[PDB]
């Protein structure tokens, strides 16, 4: 029933892997990989110097591509929102990976896929995910996107602006930028050279 | 398999990730910390935790941790790395006999203690002391916070401290100068600054560089570098001829505010401009800005200020503006941080006890007739702090005296201190040199005698108090016991303070001993204090609550403005005219600015895959114009050699413009030259191994390090293992 | 432009995989061959039946063999369950249900015009599934719509260009015809893509691609070059689409 | 959603602008047949390159006669001018310039067989630029890169299908394959496209998509069934695809 | 050599089509065909109601999809950045109407593409497009993007948010919409259905 998501304000956010260090212990993802890495851009010249500082991890897409393109059922979506791995059923394939627009996925040396799970294991048990628990900036908001109450519903309500990122494919994720520092926008490459 | 599915066992826990010690839970899962966090009563984290703090768990669990005491090979040059394992009992004993046999014909002052970290507090506070030697610094001192705490004690009669005394969360303007926050992250200023910036707080950020911090400001102001006491006097020369000032403020709370004004009559924003090359009407808009919001408005003061030579003026200086403000003590921005109250554990006193010195003479009196030996950098400069930094040239010119010996206890030689050749001349002509630490460094392996530490998760540490708000005591609990032959650095010190006579300083036989004792004084045990990680003790804030009571804090009964008669009488001068226009680079030449990796700590987490594998290697900032003259681009790497031929491992160049076109930045920490450390070493650009110079602050023992100039050679990428790989190595506790 | 860890945005699909793309190609091809022939009642029905489930074999062998799942054993869920959606899925049930197929044809057991119908049906998923696994992720640029039409006609080139080899006299003409439709789409393809993508394709590749677009040329010349040539062209062409063709990029 | 005054949202190429899709199929599907007849010496060559001329020629006409600009006579700088970066310049040659060419080589001078390759060249010009004029709007979900493959194997099942007809013992077996390449490309099409292209392109086409494949299945049956029924096909297609493309969407 | 631009504030657009009025006399658009037209819509729920008024025309991209699908060069970049048809060599094909992302362009029907034009006349002796002269609210300002006194480069200073239709494709619109009534930026007819 509820509709998971995750807000993060980037007017706050300030780069410093927190959460990202935070995700890679708690959820003892190896070496080569990450479920969250943030970007930092630059954007302009001197008396409009922007900076962007984002983390970037899976987004837990409404209509996530990464899910109907797996050939055993390994990859699924959950009833509140959570997209997952059956790690039992994964093949590691890799479509799932080349299905997400968002490098948000990759091999576990094990030998199936994986990806920010959303802290599923702290979900069920009543936390909040590891990101948002250590993050000194408080920029990290999760919740129930249906209840009014939940601290996502929250950040959303009071944003200024919220963006997405690759909107056009169209996942619906449900990882939700606030208040970007760039008047434009989500940063992207493409603006860039 | 997840280790949180697996059977936990928690415990309250310091973060060794640096020095701010935030409180944090552990969990470990048998003989290892899977994870770690901050926690809610603890003033520090408050349940949060910045990077470093949580991958800081790794060093533990690196396998080219230091496990083993090592012996120096007879014969074998220091520098070169040849070492035997030894025991903990030989190696405690070669020591001693070494350090006694320095102490028969020089003395206990032949032996220098260096050191950083918690346990500091034994080698660099207490053995040294107990020894006998005045010769203890740390290089949070004279290459950190020396001129500002030496400006704050002639200023407000106390310390500005380690968990600076801010107020952020009334703060309604703030005004940082080089502080660069969210590339310096600790933890509760991240958050303070945060909340700050949330409920509306505007932030002008000085700094040549346009850092996170400046990414967050309302107003960034790229000043020409070495040059903000020109644009503080102005600001002070705005607030006092405009008469913006807290009038009342300093007619109750403030003395000689008179010799100010008149100091700073020609120090006007025109003036300003021309060397701080920030506007005038920017000069001036920003302090009327900041008079506006008074009491509300603060300039905290930065934590590295060793920037340039003159270092205490442009401290001081800040801090008038801030007194002008009336901020201090006032909800706004500072607080008054009281100490908690925490018995010391009852000992004869030391043979050395300190001196916190600010006024009247807390120079060298002690040190003249008074006893035996003066620290070995007493002349060199007004204030009475050990600097870490001139008591390296005794040690190779047996001037004041002779240091044979040196004991490093976790501080970086190489790394933290300038003049790397100069401190590699001072190893070679030593008789002991004793280094505690946990992973083979490069200083480290110059050592005769290498002892590996405990590290902080494995081990106890006498406790941690916070002056504060709310002062606090936090205890930090061993998550579980030592691996290999590592030993706690409390055990270390007693077992070398029981073989050189000082018994009667070590007689507790154990640290949860010691612990209980402070705990009795208290009100509680050791397992009570397990129990609230933490402890939160009543203390006062702002000056009501003094007030009230009939006093005021200090150091002698009225904060002094221009602050400070004995330093007139017998220095020279008294206000901080010294903007003393800075030596400029020469042409093909760029200043080199450095500072911290939100992910790194100075040099000790270049080990660290978790931190690593977040950040790698540093990278040059240089302005996009100019490395587009040079014919420099994107994923080019580069050699910094410095003004003096000294040449810096390949960088990655930071065409990104962020930067003036006379600077050049880069993180501190990384260049090391260890390969025993297999992925930190040959990894970026050391900032150390070029800054060979350094202006002395003349004040407060400072090293100026920001007067090193650089220049950028094409280099070829470097060609390096992968880090993956090296992380991949898994961790065998044998 | 700077990161903290990195985003995992690196090849996922090998030289290894490039190699199982040019294969169930041939596998594919050849299996409608195979079809085809018994459908025309023609002799050679036979061996070529015998070879789409030796290159069937070879395919399933190096899918499961360059699978980093290959001894968690869990190929078998993609024989339990049903994923319409997903194009490895399709092209599991069609390769695996055209080896059995192609397995009774060849044992004479199971009927054999209702088999050579089957197999016909189950090579044609086989054929499709490649250029869709492509295709369908919209988020890579360079796989865009034509991975569909590259990707079968390009097997057919492969299976027909080793037919050719094996000195069938029925198939140097097929393989001219499709081999031009195969050249004629893989030149135009860039042509197809947003300005940036097709940028990436000629930096990263090309001068490959622009050899393999030369060399498949080859396959209208010489009689003897004709099958080697298009065998490289078209499997150059394949693995080059696979490996460069995983970029998000924008 | 709502407006005041109205986005040029209109169809552009109308029911007429289809029309000439198709013969343009057929033009330069012909004119290859032509070229190619030539350069194998064929006996034939001459009254398929009389066709293609014919069929060129029709379709030139067609292309100005639906032109609103036709009486403003401004197609003369469709010849005037360079612009390789525009699908229909390209066409506007390759059918111009491979008229010439058929027609000095109609008229048996100027040069032989040299001209063949010239023809060959126009030919594969004329085919590939429709398929292009549509795949080159990267703003029209429906016509992905798919159309750059699409059209010119659908114009050459329409060659293949006339020359079929005008019974030429040649013509069915490779109208045969290129039908089945052509309907295996049209039957993966939508599986291509993302979900709100592909449910615009059912509501709006789709059974005239779904009869048009079914219809071209007719290729592989009987004769003079099969030149109609791959002809239908081919030409449904391609009439439809440039119908229902001018979809914008959102 | 400035580079040519309009700013549309939707925060002040009404939505009256006073512009759309104005160009159609001026430029005595033909009945049936806009070179502007409005769009509104409502994103929608009470207490969170938001219509979105927004004037459409050629943004004059910078990189226009319509110029180089012109086989006749009547499509044409000009060098301060307008996009202009030249009619006397357009064959009225559709080339550029099936390349513009937009519905910017229309047939005229004296045969010949057109489309919004800058008021390129007016322009050229010195005065403002007509729908900017017209504009009530004064939402929509004009100017080269380089010139610094420009109002549309004082605009896009000012504003709070700049967005731009469909920036995914190639073009670069030189036609920018200022701030954005919507949180999520300009509204999508895919995010209502
Ligand atoms: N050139 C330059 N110099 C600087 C700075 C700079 O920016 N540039 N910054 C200055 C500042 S601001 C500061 S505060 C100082 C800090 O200077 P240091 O604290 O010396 O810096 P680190 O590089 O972390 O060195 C820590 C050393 O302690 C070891 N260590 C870590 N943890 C433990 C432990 O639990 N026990 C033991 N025994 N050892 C341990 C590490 O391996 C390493 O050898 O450096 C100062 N020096
Ligand atoms: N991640 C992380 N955080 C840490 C540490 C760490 O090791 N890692 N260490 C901690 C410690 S002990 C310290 S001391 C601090 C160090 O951090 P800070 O105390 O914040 O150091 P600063 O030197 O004030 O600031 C660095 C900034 O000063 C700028 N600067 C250089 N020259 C000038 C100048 O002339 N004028 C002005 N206005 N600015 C200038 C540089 O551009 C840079 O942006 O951070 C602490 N926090
Ligand atoms: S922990 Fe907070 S500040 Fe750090 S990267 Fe994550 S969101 Fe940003
Ligand atoms: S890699 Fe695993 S999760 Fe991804 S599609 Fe294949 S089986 Fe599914
Ligand atoms: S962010 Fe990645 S893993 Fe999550 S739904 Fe989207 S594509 Fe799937
Ligand atoms: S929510 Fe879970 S998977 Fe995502 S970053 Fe946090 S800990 Fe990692
Ligand atoms: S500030 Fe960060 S690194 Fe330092 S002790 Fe606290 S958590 Fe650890
Ligand atoms: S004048 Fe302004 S409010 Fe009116 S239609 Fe034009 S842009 Fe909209
Ligand atoms: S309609 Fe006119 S302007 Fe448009 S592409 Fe055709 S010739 Fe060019
Ligand atoms: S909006 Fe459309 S018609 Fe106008 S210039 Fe851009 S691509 Fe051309
Ligand atoms: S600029 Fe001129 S042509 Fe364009 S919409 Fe405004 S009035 Fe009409
Ligand atoms: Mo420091």
């Amino acid at each position: 029933m509820p509709r998971y998501a995750m807000a993060i304000d980037l007017s706050l956010c300030v780069g410093c892997a927190a959460c990202a260090v935070a995700c890679k212990m708690e959820n003892e993802v190896p070496p080569g990989v990450f479920n969250l890495w943030i970007r930092e851009r630059e954007v302009g010249e001197y008396p409009n110097l922007v900076v962007e500082f984002r983390p970037e991890q899976c987004l837990h897409c409404e209509n996530p591509p990464c899910v109907p393109v797996c050939p055993t059922g390994a990859s699924y979506q959950t009833k509140d929102g959570l997209v997952l791995v059956d790690p039992k059923k994964c093949i590691a394939c890799g479509a799932c990976i080349a299905a997400c627009p968002y490098d948000a996925r990759y091999l576990h040396p094990a030998g199936y896929v994986s990806k920010c799970t959303f802290c599923a294991h702290r979900l069920e048990k009543g936390k909040v995910p590891a990101c948002v628990e250590t993050c000194p900036t408080y920029c990290r908001t999760f919740g129930d996107l249906e209840d009014p109450e939940s601290p996502v519903a929250k950040a959303l309500k009071a944003a200024e602006r919220v963006d997405v990122l690759r909107p056009e494919q169209g996942t619906r994720p449900k990882l939700f930028y606030l208040n970007a520092p760039s008047k434009k926008g989500l940063t992207r490459e493409s603006e860039v050279h | 398999a997840p280790w949180y599915a697996q059977e936990v066992k928690s415990v309250y826990q310091i973060c060794e990730g640096c020095f701010w010690r935030c409180g944090i839970v552990a969990h470990a899962v048998g003989n290892r910390v899977y994870k770690v966090e901050g926690y809610e009563a603890n003033p520090k984290s408050r349940g949060r935790l910045c990077p470093r703090g949580q991958g800081a768990p790794q060093t533990t669990y690196d396998p080219d941790r230091l496990k083993r005491p090592l012996i120096r090979v007879e014969g074998s040059q220091r520098g070169e790395g040849k070492y035997r394992v030894a025991t903990w009992e030989e190696a405690l004993d070669h020591i001693a006999k070494k350090m006694l046999e320095i102490r028969e014909k020089y003395g206990p002052e032949a032996i220098a203690f260096f050191g950083h970290g918690t346990g500091d507090y034994w080698f660099v506070d207490f053995l040294p002391a107990a020894w006998g030697s005045p010769n203890a610094a740390k290089p949070s001192v004279s290459l950190c916070t020396a001129p500002r705490e030496v400006a704050s004690q002639w200023v407000f009669g106390r310390p500005i401290g380690g968990h600076e005394p801010i107020d952020w969360e009334n703060a309604r303007y703030i005004v940082l100068i080089g502080h660069h926050i969210g590339e310096d992250t600790h933890n509760t200023q991240l958050q303070d600054f945060a909340l700050a910036l949330k409920n509306g707080a505007k932030v002008v950020v000085v700094d040549p560089r346009f850092s996170t911090a400046a990414a967050k400001a309302h107003r960034w102001l790229p000043i020409k570098p070495g040059t903000d006491t020109a644009l503080l006097l102005a600001w002070i020369h705005v607030l006092i001829y405009e008469d913006l000032y807290d009038k009342e403020y300093v007619a109750k709370y403030t003395v000689g505010f008179e010799e100010l004004k008149a100091h700073v009559k020609d120090f006007t924003p025109e003036w300003a401009e021309k060397h701080t090359e920030i506007p005038a009407q920017v000069i001036r808009e920003v302090a009327r800005e900041m008079a506006a919001h008074k009491p509300r408005a603060v300039l905290p003061p930065t934590r590295h200020n060793v920037w340039y030579g003159d270092d205490t003026y442009r401290v001081m200086a800040l801090l008038y503006v801030n007194v002008l403000l009336g901020n201090y003590g006032r909800p706004g921005g500072f607080y008054i941080a009281q100490s908690p109250y925490l018995e010391k554990y009852p000992l004869p006193p030391l043979p050395l006890e300190p001196a916190a010195g600010g006024c009247s003479g807390p120079s060298g009196g002690d040190h003249e007739p008074e006893g035996f030996k003066p620290r070995a950098d007493k002349g060199k400069f007004f204030a009475r702090s050990t600097a870490i930094q001139e008591l390296i040239e005794p040690m190779i010119t047996g001037e004041p005296y002779p240091i044979k010996g040196l004991f490093a206890y976790g501080i970086n030689l190489f790394h933290s201190i300038p003049n790397v050749p100069r401190t590699k001349e001072a190893l070679k002509n030593l008789d002991l040199y004793v280094a505690i630490d946990v992973l083979p460094q490069e200083h480290v392996m110059w050592a005769d005698v290498i002892l590996p530490e405990a590290t902080y998760l494995e081990r106890y540490d006498d406790f941690v108090l916070v002056a504060h708000k709310t002062p606090f005591i936090q205890l930090r609990t061993p998550a579980h016991e030592p691996l290999f032959d590592t030993k706690p650095g409390w055990w270390i010190a007693r077992e070398l303070g029981l073989r050189l006579g000082l018994e009667q300083y070590f007689p507790w036989k154990t640290i949860e001993e010691y612990l209980e004792t402070r705990l009795q004084s208290l009100g509680l045990d050791l397992e009570t204090m397990k129990g609230m990680g933490t402890l939160v003790q009543r203390g006062k804030p702002w000056l009501e609550d003094w007030e009230k009571e009939g006093r005021l804090p200090f150091g002698t009964a009225s904060g002094k403005i221009e602050l400070y008669c004995q330093r007139f009488k017998e220095a020279g001068h008294q206000p901080l005219p010294v903007f003393t226009p800075p030596e400029e680079p020469p042409e093909g030449f760029y200043r080199l600015l450095y500072g911290r990796s939100p992910v790194h700590t100075f040099a000790r987490t270049q080990n660290n895959w978790v931190l690593m594998e977040m950040d790698p290697e540093n990278e040059v900032w240089i302005h996009k114009e100019e490395a587009k003259r040079l014919g420099l681009k994107e994923g080019d790497y580069v050699m910094l050699v410095n003004q003096d031929g000294v040449k810096e491992g390949p960088v990655r160049v930071k065409p990104t413009a962020r930067i003036r076109k006379d600077c050049v930045y880069i993180v501190h920490g990384f260049g090391h030259k260890a390969p025993l450390m297999r992925l930190a070493h040959g990894r970026g650009a050391s900032d150390n191994y070029l800054q060979t110079r350094y202006k002395l602050d003349p004040i407060s023992g400072g090293a100026g390090l920001r007067v090193n100039f650089v220049r950028l050679e094409k280099a070829e990428r470097p060609r390096l293992p992968s880090l993956t790989g090296l992380a991949k190595r898994p961790f065998d506790e044998r | 432009a700077e990161f903290y860890g990195l985003p995992n945005a690196q090849e996922f699909w090998h030289w290894t995989n490039a190699l199982h793309f040019v294969l169930v190609g041939l596998a594919g091809g050849v299996a409608l061959l195979a079809a085809l022939l018994h459908l025309k009642g023609d002799a050679e029905a036979r061996r070529y039946t015998l070879y789409a489930l030796m290159l069937i074999a070879l395919d399933l062998f190096i899918l499961w063999a360059e699978s980093p799942a290959r001894f968690r054993f869990t190929h078998i869920w993609l024989f339990l369950s049903f994923h319409p959606t997903s194009p490895i899925w399709w092209g599991a049930w069609g390769l695996g249900l055209g080896f059995l197929t192609g397995g009774l044809l060849y044992l004479g057991k199971g009927s054999q015009r209702a088999l050579a119908w089957a197999l016909l049906v189950f090579s044609l998923v086989a054929l499709s599934y490649p250029g869709l696994a492509l295709a369908v992720n919209l988020n890579r640029p360079l796989w865009n719509g034509l991975m569909a039409g590259l990707f079968p006609l390009t097997a057919l080139v492969l299976a027909l260009g080793l037919a050719a080899l094996l000195k069938s006299p029925w198939a140097l003409f097929p393989l001219r015809v499709l081999a031009g439709a195969s050249l004629l789409l893989a030149l135009l393809y860039p042509l197809t893509l947003p300005p940036e993508a097709r940028g990436h394709l000629l930096e990263e590749a090309g001068f490959w691609y622009g050899l393999f677009l030369l060399l498949g040329l080859g396959t209208f010349w010489q009689e003897r070059l004709a099958p080697w040539a298009g065998l490289l062209a078209a499997a150059g062409l394949r693995a080059l689409l696979v490996l460069a063709g995983q970029w998000q990029g924008l």
